[PDB]
């Protein structure tokens, strides 16, 4: 009865790969902000 | 020299660099290190890097070492190997930084990347500040920033102070000595100039542009009041209207209500306001009340 | 001598070297060594290297030994066997380094590699700093850095201060005494020169270039204020506009609002500002308020 | 004598030697030996070597013995049997080394090999340092270093200070009195000379080279400030621009803002800076502020 396939409570992926960030613009500044929310 | 003193070039800007370091060689005027654990922690880190591993459980009570923050400006078009000045400021319970030496300090940017390496001897004045100093050529640039200078046929001159009249005047001045359509104003603060394609060509063009002289046009009437320092500054375009002013312990020299003569130029304004015999602390309140009433025909800013 | 005093050569730069050492021979003015365990630990390391193994459990309470950090500059094109000056700074609770001797100290780079070996006698002034000294020719270079000098046909002169006019002026000066296309400006801070292929040829070319004299062009108007030392410095291109200044305990010598005459050159500015009778501490606030209002036609920097 | 005073020969360099020893014969001004166990441990080692085995459990409380570190320079082309000077520095809680005698001390190199043996009488000045002395001809060389001198047809002269103009000038001077292609500059700091194959031939060639006189060319403008000793030194190539200087308690002798006249040569600079009536402590801050503003046309170094 413990061998019956079951759906977990927290479905899906339990990890997220950090997304690489945008390439800085060529404006002469060190501060570069990604697409602001 | 007017255009360079009035505007700035697009993309030619200074960044800010920050880092943490240690200052050694102080005459017993460093951190207590019992209330600033980071000083001893970073000293132990430096020793461990250099090859000395001090035991974890031990008491170090230093007196010649201070933990400091170093700040600098990354200049436009900085190339690796050049030197810049840095400012060294103590961070915890240090008495002085008189004759200390800044050890190797990496100056990070906003992106937390090392753009300069700082190390040198601090110069402290000697009523002078003791926990703050400056090192001339104390940091060497290690990273360069890519730029778009030399690409495209447009360059923006950004006015330091926004003014439609001044923007139009710079546009007309560039378009008088440099061709018909060499400049177009985009807003109250930006003048777009057409530059030849290339890198040295734009350098030559901007060298020509920068030293041109423009006739500065009347620029708003404003009275700046600094209450924290107790100072008042009025520019030339400040005027007055005839109205009566009363304030404590001030009287006609004979009642307490003194008539202030309408005034057209700045000399008239100064004479009329000095006729009241008002201390600048009283003069600030007088100016604020007159701005409320409407006698003062200027923009009152409190800085 | 203008080009050498204004620019620097690409790849000809100074690095920073750091190391840890011990200073011996002090007249009882060394570390307490009970609050600085690294002093005794490194002394025991030195003895163990030299052939003396002091027991681990023992109390050493020295008075003539101080743990110090040594800093130096690795000069351009340094060759092994040459000597450089070092700066010796105490690191923990040492009273003085008057007549101490720096023992063998390896000066590491940023890459944690030994580039110099330091050992010598410290010279301490003798209000003078006691925990900081300098040793002339106190370190010998042990490692050399490869370089690309002599390879390629381009050399970059990097201006110390960015200026399109100065870059163009250096470009035109190099292109007057050294051929038509011998120099091209790349940005406000870089002038690229074409050099013959080879090593001695580039040395000869740069020797010619460096001593050339360029006519320095007007360079921005700026007022530098150092509040920590209480100093104000204005260059020649600073001007003023007519406006009224009021500040505490300052009066016309008769109200508190003093008119400052418009000023074209620096002598006029100095006379107008001295007419106010302002202490430099008051003058700093006056200049800041005038910059806010708009009378001061210069760039106010606080250093 | 210019070439010898300006350059150094490749491979002709001085090394650093270090060793540990005991100084005996002091008038009760040695280590306490209760806080410096290595003194008694090494004395017992010396006695055990000489044939006296003191019991392990015993209390020795000496007063005429001090543990010292000896430092020396290994000279170029040193041969065994020659004598060198050594510096003797106390290592732990010793009052003085007035009339002590240095016992047999092996001076190790970086490679931990004995290159000299040191033993002699210490000369201490007698405000004089008491824990540091010097022994002239106090060490005898015991090991020699192999060298490549006399092999090959190239010898590098390494300039003490890097300069393309000076390197080119030395190259042209060697190539005037010693043939057409006798010297070639490799970088700002190295001049490669072609020497005959052999050992005495190169000695003769370098003897000729070393005493030649070269006309020293203008060498950068720099202001050296030593804040730890409170000294300022300006070389001949330092100039000034006209600008106004204000600092605390300094006034025209009549406001606080004093105009500094543009200055071309060093005498003009000295007169202009003395017109301010500034103490060197104030002069350091003035120079730093002027370097920030741009009046000071020199390289400000803080040593």
């Amino acid at each position: 009865c413990a061998w019956i396939p079951a759906k977990p409570l927290v479905q899906g992926a339990t990890t997220a790969q950090p997304i690489p960030g945008p390439v800085p613009v060529a404006n002469g500044s060190i501060f570069q902000s990604a697409q602001p929310i | 020299e007017r255009i360079r003193d009035l505007t700035s070039v697009q993309g030619v800007r200074e960044n800010s660099l920050i880092g943490y370091g240690l200052v050694v060689g102080l005459d017993g005027t460093g951190d207590q290190t019992t209330q600033t654990p980071f000083t001893t922690q970073t000293l132990n880190n430096m020793l461990s890097q250099l090859g000395i591993t001090v035991p974890t459980g031990t008491n170090m009570q230093l007196k010649n070492v201070a933990a400091v923050m170093v700040t600098a400006s990354y200049p436009p078009f900085a190339r690796q190997g050049q030197t810049i000045d840095v400012v060294v400021s103590s961070m915890g319970n240090a008495k002085s930084l008189r004759g200390g030496t800044l050890l190797m300090t990496p100056l990070k940017g906003v992106d937390s990347q090392v753009y300069a390496l700082a190390q040198g001897n601090i110069l402290v004045g000697g009523v002078n500040q003791l926990n703050g100093g400056r090192i001339t050529n104390g940091a060497i640039i290690e990273r360069e920033l890519p730029t778009q200078f030399g690409a495209g046929n447009t360059i923006n001159l950004q006015l330091n102070d926004e003014d439609f009249t001044m923007a139009q005047q710079i546009t007309d001045a560039i378009n008088r000595a440099r061709g018909y359509g060499s400049a177009t104003a985009l807003d109250a603060r930006t003048v777009q100039v057409r530059v030849p394609s290339g890198n040295s060509s734009q350098v030559r063009f901007l060298a020509d542009i920068q030293n041109m002289e423009v006739n500065v046009t009347p620029q708003d009437a404003k009275v700046v009041i600094n209450s924290r320092t107790g100072s008042v500054v009025m520019n030339r375009e400040v005027t007055l209207d005839s109205c009566a002013v009363a304030q404590g312990n001030l009287s006609v020299t004979g009642g307490s209500l003194q008539s202030v003569r309408s005034s057209a130029n700045l000399n008239s304004v100064v004479r009329a306001l000095n006729a009241l015999g008002a201390t600048p602390m009283d003069l600030m309140s007088i100016l604020q009340s007159m701005q409320s009433a409407g006698c003062l025909r200027a923009k009152l800013e409190i800085i």
